[PDB]
RNA sequence: GGGCACCACCAGGAGUGGAGCCUGCGGCUUAAUUUGACUCAACACGGGGAAACUCACCAGGUCCAGACACAAUAAGGAUUGACAGAUUGAGAGCUCUUUCUUGAUUUUGUGGGUGGUGGUGCAUGGCCGUUCUUAGUUGGUGGAGUGAUUUGUCUGCUUAAUUGCGAUAACGAACGAGACCUUAACCUACUAAAUAGUGGUGCUAGCAUUUGCUGGUUAUCCACUUCUUAGAGGGACUAUCGGUUUCAAGCCGAUGGAAGUUUGAGGCAAUAACAGGUCUGUGAUGCCCUUAGACGUUCUGGGCCGCACGCGCGCUACACUGACGGAGCCAGCGAGUCUAACCUUGGCCGAGAGGUCUUGGUAAUCUUGUGAAACUCCGUCGUGCUGGGGAUAGAGCAUUGUAAUUAUUGCUCUUCAACGAGGAAUUCCUAGUAAGCGCAAGUCAUCAGCUUGCGUUGAUUACGUCCCUGCCCUUUGUACACACCG
């Protein structure tokens, strides 16, 4: 029972004619939709990130007045040792 | 890293007397500019020095630039008995 | 896989001093590492010189 | 050692690549630049290309 | 060295692009700015604008020497083909490159976000500029991405005065 | 060499028109103070080199294309010109930015 | 309710949807047919034109490129290879027999690294797309409100524009628009040029004549810059004059002008966002997975091209406003090799594709006046699926390549298919524009039916409106705020 490359000639059920009678599937005319775009809006990690982690990874809106409070002399600071290492000593 | 001692040998003499190495990311380039071992060779043992301290090492657009520190002009006396003390090696050497 | 070693001292060449004798045999090639090596069937494969190579065991 | 490198890769796609970033696809030749498409718009105003029209 | 003087120029563009990314590689705790090559006749001068000129020029000729020769190395010059200058930049507080790279540090050695940056906002404020400003973007410890941004004075984003007077 | 005028010539290319034609006013200058004879400065077309790559990293957005361009601005001088003076404030006064290249020509 | 826009319509143009191929997507098939992307904002997109490589996929085969540290170990011993002979792809010592060989470089465990086009783009950066090429955003002081807020930032008119006039509890400002920049258009005004051109002629020289058409030399000529080039400038500001508007911003016409559509075209382009795309662009990257019978890397061969079919971008067509042939004959943007064989003129051979001997060119120099195609003229055809169309298929000759079979592509002869202008629907477009036409560049060894640009020929139709679609603003309602996918 010879097969192969000239099994293929022999075989049958290959081929346009008989191909050609038989039905085309009815998935070929349907659609992916959107890749579970349809409700983006809606987060489906199910995490929904509570208030804490937000307020304490980025930190809160009330901080902000300990943060530019010592960010208002770092700078001057800075100032004061660029003056003090750019040519002076 | 199998890899011959007389060819080891090569890298870290040119390591020691010239200071820095440059290598191409190209393994099998058959020979490294101006060493004359494998360009993986080089790689390989400036890869294996910098593990243990010894040599500094950036990348920047496929060049692994090697530069030897201050225990590693150490290291390349004491293991390869190079002469002790007396060489610098290179980099105050002879231009300062 | 790789390689597997047998404890040995003697290649193929018995003794250079047996109770003040020299008790060399079996004629060589021009190996100088002379070393004697495969035969399988009335054929010897060198060993340095196994690019180019004339007459064998 | 036996069979490594032993295809020749003299021409094609994987014959050069990119001196950033070692990518074959995307890559710009032109005038013997040898970047990639994605690096040469990070680095066209330090080769000197600039946006005019 | 026969090529054209179109692959030439581009060619140069080029090796200015791989010795900016070297230097701001290397140079990065020595606070790198920029780098300008001389193509004089005989020799070409490399010049590094960097704050920390003593970092760069090392301890007596160490990290100095090593960037010659890892320069004339990767693009094979001749030795003494190439030398390498550093000269410092002034008025610290007006180049971008310096106070990005500065605030690299001062978030990687684990310093507040907005301290961080309103300590550059007004540092380059009052380093006399028109205006400055810091975006950052990221995440902390959380699961979502947010970008701040940190504004003081006046600042435009459309047209050449742009490639005029905006450093990013 | 006993100011035996020699037919130099200095091409000068550069992205940069502003020290371009600062090189160029230069030349002209000290080979008028020389009182030497020329034929002037002539500027080639200049080379707009065009790159158009695609404006994103992706496949994904409006097909939009950006043109990269720089520009060569090209300038040679003929000095009909001695051989030592010349050659002295050729090799000084080199501009960043411009490539200079002196060749002889006897044709 | 009012605005705006040929990603809307009107009036039209050119179409597409129908055919055949090309290409991409889905599905099916498969060992694999790698994968991301799905209304605009997926579908000639990932610069994605994949023979190998790329390559991520499949059947197999190597290699370690497993740092470093510790303990064993290798001094008990760790790498290499000549056969031939196989289950071999195989001249792969990959094993296995046989043996020798350079011998603390390794090897084997534990830790820990390293690699990954492996995952998560719903952890991120960066970049890009979209809202939006729309005109929007914000605070100082004052007014209103206990307050969140609101006015300013608006009824009208105008603009391309939160552009301005004007109304006015607001006044005066900032970003965005605009200004800006690049390009195109004018400059017989300036500085010039054997890498551009012209005129005489130092000198020539030819054919026809009584000077027309040319050829050739720049310390083996002179002069000039009109044309060409590129520096610095000039120029336009809707100028002038009418009309009209509240004599306001403006708009319309005419004259002048190189230019009166923001002069044409772009580049840059705010605040706020999107769970938009990308971890498969990176030595951007957290975490997870894998890490030597690997998901690293390499090699061999295949696949990405597989086809009952559905859809999108295109090419070629249905011809006489044309095909064929001969002749005429004109661009512009480019690009190009000694850091090695790129652009190739000329001669010769070949029907052709191509070959071969040389040459110029690292380029305003030479390819190249890219002697391009459409087009024009004269002929053959003659309304016939024809001499339209050129699919499919056969045989042959070449080129590139290590390799062309699943035809790489090119050429010659032959086969000569649907297609007779395309239902429902749908795209783009307002003047050097639509459209026809080729050329250059990109990726490229070879391959353009693609894209980005360039020029050649060059219309019809409106200078408008909210009717459809989308967006914006105002008013209104709200039990929404994860915001109607509520
Ligand atoms: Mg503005
Ligand atoms: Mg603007
Ligand atoms: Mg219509
Ligand atoms: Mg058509
Ligand atoms: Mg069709
Ligand atoms: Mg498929
Ligand atoms: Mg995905
Ligand atoms: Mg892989
Ligand atoms: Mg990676
Ligand atoms: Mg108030
Ligand atoms: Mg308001
Ligand atoms: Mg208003
Ligand atoms: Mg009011
Ligand atoms: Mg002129
Ligand atoms: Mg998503
Ligand atoms: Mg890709
Ligand atoms: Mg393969
Ligand atoms: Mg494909
Ligand atoms: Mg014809
Ligand atoms: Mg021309
Ligand atoms: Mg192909
Ligand atoms: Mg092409
Ligand atoms: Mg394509």
């Amino acid at each position: 029972r010879p097969s192969g490359n000239e099994g293929a000639i022999r075989d049958k059920t290959a081929g346009r004619r008989n191909n050609r009678s038989k039905d085309v599937t009815d998935s070929a005319t349907t659609k992916k939709s959107n890749t579970r775009r349809a409700t983006d809006r809606h987060s489906r990690t199910g995490k929904t990130d509570t208030k804490k982690k937000v307020n304490q990874g980025w930190g809160d809106d009330k901080k902000e007045l300990s943060a530019e409070k010592e960010a208002q002399a770092d700078a001057a600071a800075e100032i004061a040792e660029d003056a003090a290492e750019a040519e002076d000593a | 890293m199998l890899m011959p001692k007389e060819d080891r040998n090569k890298i870290h003499q040119y390591l020691f007397q010239e200071g820095v190495v440059v290598a191409k990311k190209d393994f099998n380039q058959a020979k490294h500019e101006e060493i004359d071992t494998k360009n993986l060779y080089v790689i390989k043992a400036l890869q294996s020095l910098t593990s243990k301290g010894y040599v500094k090492t950036q990348f920047s657009w496929q060049y692994y630039y090697y530069t030897l520190t201050e225990e590693g002009v150490e290291y390349l006396r004491e293991y390869l008995n190079l002469p002790e003390h007396i060489v610098p090696g290179t980099y105050i050497q002879e231009r300062n | 896989h790789k390689h597997k070693a047998v404890k040995l001292a003697v290649l193929s060449y018995y003794k250079v001093d047996a109770e003040g004798k020299v008790t060399k045999l079996r004629r060589e090639c021009s190996n100088p590492t002379g070393v004697f090596l495969a035969n399988h069937k009335d054929r010897l494969y060198c060993g340095k010189c196994h690019s180019v190579y004339k007459v064998n065991a | 050692e036996n069979v490594w490198f032993s295809h020749p890769r003299r021409y094609g796609k994987g014959s050069r690549q990119c001196r950033v970033c070692s990518s074959h696809t995307g890559l710009i030749r032109k005038y013997g630049l040898n970047i990639c498409r994605q690096c040469f718009r990070e680095k066209a105003n330090d080769i000197g290309f600039n946006k005019f029209r | 060295a026969l090529i054209s003087k179109k692959r030439k120029l581009v060619a140069d563009g080029v090796f200015y692009a791989e010795l900016n990314e070297f230097f701001t590689r290397e140079l990065a705790e020595e606070g790198y700015s920029g780098v300008e090559v001389r193509v004089t006749p005989t020799k070409t001068e490399v010049i590094i604008r960097a704050t920390r000129t003593q970092d760069v020029l090392g301890e007596n000729g160490r990290r100095i020497n090593e960037l010659t020769l890892l320069v004339q190395k990767r693009f094979k010059y001749a030795p003494g083909t190439i030398v390498l200058y550093a000269e410092r930049v002034q008025d610290r507080g007006l180049s971008a490159v310096a106070q990005a790279e500065s605030m690299k540090f001062k978030l990687l050695n684990g310093l507040a976000i907005r301290r961080a940056a309103y300590g550059v906002v007004r540092y380059v404020m009052e380093s006399g500029a028109k205006g400055c400003e810091v975006v950052v973007s990221g995440k902390l410890r959380a699961a979502r991405a947010k970008a701040m941004k940190f504004a003081d004075g006046f600042l435009i984003h459309s047209g050449q005065p742009v490639n005029d007077f905006i450093d990013t | 060499q006993q100011q035996q005028i020699i037919k130099i010539r200095i091409t000068l290319t550069s992205t940069k028109v502003k020290q371009l034609e600062n090189v160029s006013s230069n030349i002209v200058k000290n080979a008028e103070q020389h009182n030497l004879v020329k034929k002037g400065p002539v500027r080639l077309p200049t080379k707009v080199l065009k790159i158009s790559t695609r404006k994103t990293p992706n496949g994904e957005g409006s097909k939009t294309w950006e043109t990269y361009e720089m520009r060569i601005h090209k300038r040679y001088i003929d000095l009909e010109a001695p051989v030592q003076i010349v050659k002295r404030i050729t090799q000084i006064t080199i501009e960043p930015g411009v490539d200079v290249e002196v060749v002889v020509a006897s044709n």
